RNA sequence: GCUGCAGUUAAAAAGCUCGUAGUUGGAUCUUGUGGAGGGUUCCCCGCCCCUUGCCUCUCGGCGCCGGCCCGAAGCGUUUACUUUGAAAAAAU
């Protein structure tokens, strides 16, 4: 009965983007989705989104380029120590040149390039590939 | 595609769907590749230059070329809108 | 009064004041008396817009505010005849309480209650400035920066009521909080 | 194509009104539903003609951009297309090919009548399955003429119009040969054309 | 369906035939009206999936009447929705 | 879906976006007060005097035009029943069951469905206990269940 | 087969539903600038109400010319998580 939201919804927009569409409806979202399509965003794997209010728990409409692959969850949110993050990148990642982890940590939700700048691990997400 | 000195290593550059953005692999004989003139806009004659278009080939056999063109079309001088 | 009608305010303020007399010399005169009641301001202040001009703007004492609404049409019709150029908008002074997880000393002293919150002040605020009219929707753009637009959708009712003041609006917003809001009209009501 | 030179003149509109190009089917697809405007109340489809001539004009500058115009081959299969054919063969120099087709025209080398084209003009999608599915196999643009139930699948530029069998057929083969020789240049706009549309319609039991 | 139907400006005529739980803001298909009786005459306002009946505070001895869906006036003149 | 039926639809009902009171309704924040203090003397349960403002009056949603929600009200003058609605209006059910039950003793569809009622009095029990809403101790035994309707 | 299998027909979903432990659980409660390291906003200080959150002291050092100013004592509602330190026999 909807245990997880950010698995529809990460279903939801690659679900559609094999399809060849160009605009995707997401319903419920929160903080954590929001926090994870800006980090799609940065790099340029989708266009920019809007989220609608309507006094529950709102829906996003995403803009969707082609350049989005694949995009998933991890469903229990394990811990990652930053001596465990490279046996992840390398059994979830296709290769070591581009993609990116996902993880929130006490710094942020953030992509593992950056907690490694930043020197610290905590509970990982998902992936973009 | 380059290294770290920069020149280019790569046995070419397939193009890309103008309606789906997805590269346009060298056994796909459904891809086609629209040429669509351009006329003098004084006197309604072709002049010369025209537009092209690529078009994938799973857009094609899902019945979506047609309306992909279309608003390839309207992107640009050939309709300005008011369809 | 003119002086002793500005409490928890650090009380000569001279804009403040001027205004203060004012307002209350109109509630003076039994002209207009019987929809004013003689009742407390807390502060002003006035400031730039984007479009060259300038605007003031009043902070009411929250329970009072329910009933300057019952009259706030005309009266701000009397105070721009009065302060010919300047807009008036009404706010209430509404209070903020620091997240208490850790953003103040936690000390189980209440709850914080959540009308005390952040963005329910921040959403507050922003229907308060257009009173005549009603939102209607809201949406946000994410745009590729991570910057933010809000859109606003007001009723097409009261559109000659507010229409003119869509621009002010914007400015004083992006002064109280920061953030970049842009008032549309809906084509359709359903 | 957007400017007044190109713009629809009514007399056109009398020629489309008096073949009765308007007039669709009873059924309808999810695809061609743009191109509808709205459903008499006998239960029929009408064609918004305004999208008609937009898309007449986007085949027109498809065909003109082919530099030898002897690989812009046309194709009909029922009878109500082959006599229009033919006289588009007679306008500009294409290729007709009006009855059956024989399978494997384009995609076999050792065929007699294997011919290579660049462009493939067809009436009526449904009863041309079969050039179609072979356009399918040797990168080739198409342009079709629907209808309000003709399944879009392998055509790229759509021309809604009757074609259900009619003088539609022969004035929509008649306006786009019109087209594609006025702005390729070899007949001057605004001078009515000395052929008649009538050289383009079908034999029905003659005398 | 085109493959690129966008969805932040629906149709004013389409987003109000889908049901009203699956459009963009939800929104009911209620309304609220001012029937006014024959006879005694006050300006009674009404609920329209009404499911009681009503009475005109008066000279009436029913004024709607409970069904499956909306109610049914037996006489009520005006019911203008009031549109607030 | 459902939780002891298989069918699933969705008949909910769907509030205005505009939550502000309706700009032409006569009746005010402090007349709505005495309007369900008195419809409650009569014995009204909090739906039922819902749907009476809601169809013979113009009060929409009574927690829009007031602050506070129907029961609230009948809690803060003491007139909200000893136990909800909600598990009343269950007990009522199951005790009009074990009579049919009693009376014919092959009805084994009733006694089937008198199983699933009884199963979600228990599922209700057991969440209004840890609320603080029932004394802990509490129970449903038939012929005592009886007497609890009361 | 945790990473990582399978259950229409190949081996296999209890005849059917209810139900305590167990396992899993919807949305929601604070943001911009002046300097610093890194660029052209954004990521050690304080500013819109807050910024280690305060208190009030007292005994002892740090200042000025007694009087007044700031470091320490209380800890911030608790955990899990993450990072750093301490402490961990040798041989392998
Ligand atoms: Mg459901
Ligand atoms: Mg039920
Ligand atoms: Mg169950
Ligand atoms: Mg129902
Ligand atoms: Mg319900
Ligand atoms: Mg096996
Ligand atoms: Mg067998
Ligand atoms: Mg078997
Ligand atoms: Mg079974
Ligand atoms: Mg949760």
């Amino acid at each position: 009965v909807r245990m997880n939201v950010l698995a529809d919804a990460l279903k939801s927009i690659n679900n559609a983007e094999k399809r060849g569409k160009r605009q995707v409806l997401i319903r419920p979202c929160s903080k954590v989705i929001v926090r994870f399509l800006t980090v799609m965003m940065k790099h340029g794997y989708i266009g920019e989104f809007e989220i609608i209010d309507d006094h529950r728990a709102g829906k996003i409409v995403v803009n969707l380029t082609g350049r989005l692959n694949k995009c998933g969850v991890i469903s229990p949110r394990f811990d990652v120590q930053l001596k465990d993050l490279e046996k992840w990148q390398n059994n979830l990642l296709p290769s070591r040149q581009f993609g990116f982890i996902v993880l929130t940590t006490s710094a942020g939700i953030m992509d593992h390039e950056e907690a490694r700048r930043k020197h610290t691990g905590g509970k990982i997400l998902g992936f973009f590939f | 595609m380059q290294n770290d000195a920069g020149e280019f290593v790569d046995l070419y550059v397939p193009r890309k769907c103008s309606a789906s953005n997805r590269i346009i692999g060298a056994k796909d004989h459904a891809s086609i590749q629209m040429n669509v003139a351009e006329v003098d806009k004084v006197t309604g004659r072709f002049n010369g230059q025209f537009k092209t278009y690529a078009i994938c080939g799973a857009i094609r056999r899902m019945g979506e070329s047609d309306d992909s063109i279309l608003r390839l079309a309207k992107a640009d001088g050939i309709v300005s809108k008011n369809f | 009064s003119a002086k002793i009608v500005k409490p928890n305010g650090e009380k000569p303020d001279e804009f403040e004041s001027g205004i203060s007399q004012a307002l209350l010399e109109l509630e003076m005169n039994s002209d207009l008396k019987a929809q004013l009641r003689e009742l407390n301001i807390t502060a002003a202040k006035e400031i730039e817009v984007g479009g060259g001009r300038k605007a003031i703007i009043i902070f009411v004492p929250v329970p009072q505010l329910k009933s300057f609404q019952k009259i706030q049409v005309r009266l701000v019709r009397e105070l721009e005849k009065k302060f010919s150029g300047k807009h008036v908008v009404f706010i209430a002074q509404r209070r903020i309480l620091p997240k208490p997880t850790r953003k103040s000393r936690t000390k189980n002293k209440q709850k914080r209650p959540r009308s005390r919150t952040l963005t329910a002040v921040h959403d507050a605020i922003l229907e308060d400035l257009v009173f005549p009219s009603e939102i209607v929707g809201k949406r946000i753009r994410v745009k590729l920066d991570g910057s933010r637009l809000i859109k606003v959708h007001l009723d097409k009712a009261q559109q000659n009521n507010v229409e003119h003041k869509v621009e002010t609006f914007s400015g004083v917003y992006k002064k109280l909080t920061g953030k970049d809001v842009n008032f549309e009209f809906p084509e359709f009501q359903l | 194509g957007a400017l007044d030179v190109l713009q629809m003149k009514e007399e056109d509109v009398l020629k489309f009104l008096a073949a009765g190009t308007h007039l669709g089917g009873t059924n309808l697809d999810f695809q061609m539903e743009q191109y509808i405007y709205k459903r008499k109340s006998d239960g029929i489809y009408i064609i918004n003609l305004k999208r008609t001539w937009e898309k007449l004009l986007l085949a027109a500058r498809a065909i003109v951009a082919i530099e030898n115009p002897a690989d812009v081959s046309v194709i009909s299969s029922r009878n109500t297309g082959q006599r229009a054919v033919l006289k588009f063969a007679a306008a500009t120099g294409a290729t007709p090919i009006a009855g059956r087709f024989t399978p494997g025209t384009f995609t076999n080398q050792i065929q007699a009548a294997f011919r290579e084209p660049r462009l493939l003009v067809v009436t009526d999608p449904r009863a041309d399955h079969q050039p179609l599915t072979e356009a399918s196999y040797v990168n080739l643009p198409t342009i079709a003429l629907c209808n309000t139930d003709s399944p879009l699948r392998y055509v790229d530029i759509a021309i809604p119009c009757n074609n259900k069998g009619a003088h539609s057929v022969g004035l929509m083969w008649w306006m786009l040969a019109r087209e594609v020789l006025r702005m390729r240049g070899t007949i001057s706009r605004e001078h009515p054309w000395e052929v008649m549309p009538d050289l383009y319609f079908y034999r029905d039991p003659e005398e | 369906m085109p493959l690129a139907k966008d969805l932040l400006h629906p149709s004013p005529e389409e987003e109000k035939r889908k049901h009203k739980k699956k459009r963009l803001v939800q929104s009911p298909n209620s309304y609220f009206m001012d029937v006014k009786c024959p006879g005694c005459y006050k300006i009674t306002t009404v609920f329209s999936h009404a499911q009681t009946v009503v009475l005109c505070v008066g000279c009436s001895t029913v004024l709607c009447q409970p069904t499956g869906g909306k109610a049914r006036l037996t006489e009520g003149c005006s019911f203008r929705r009031k549109q607030h | 879906g459902r939780m002891h039926a298989p069918g699933k639809g969705l008949s909910q009902s769907a509030l205005p976006y505009r939550r502000s009171v309706p700009t032409w309704l006569k009746l005010t924040s402090d007349d709505v007060k005495e309007q369900i203090y008195k419809l409650a003397k009569k014995g009204l349960t909090p739906s039922q005097i819902g749907v009476i403002l809601r169809d013979s009056h113009g009060v929409a949603q009574v927690r829009f035009v007031t602050g506070n929600k129907i029961l609230r009200i009948l809690k803060s003058k003491g007139l909200a029943p000893d136990l909800p609605e909600d598990l009343y209006h269950l007990i009522k059910k199951a005790v009009a069951v074990r009579k049919h039950l009693e009376r014919n003793r092959k009805d084994k569809d009733a006694k089937f469905r008198l199983i699933l009622i009884e199963s979600r009095i228990h599922r209700l029990a057991r969440y209004y206990k840890t609320k603080r809403v029932l004394p802990p101790n509490w129970k449903y035994e038939s012929s005592t269940a009886s007497a609890l309707v009361a």
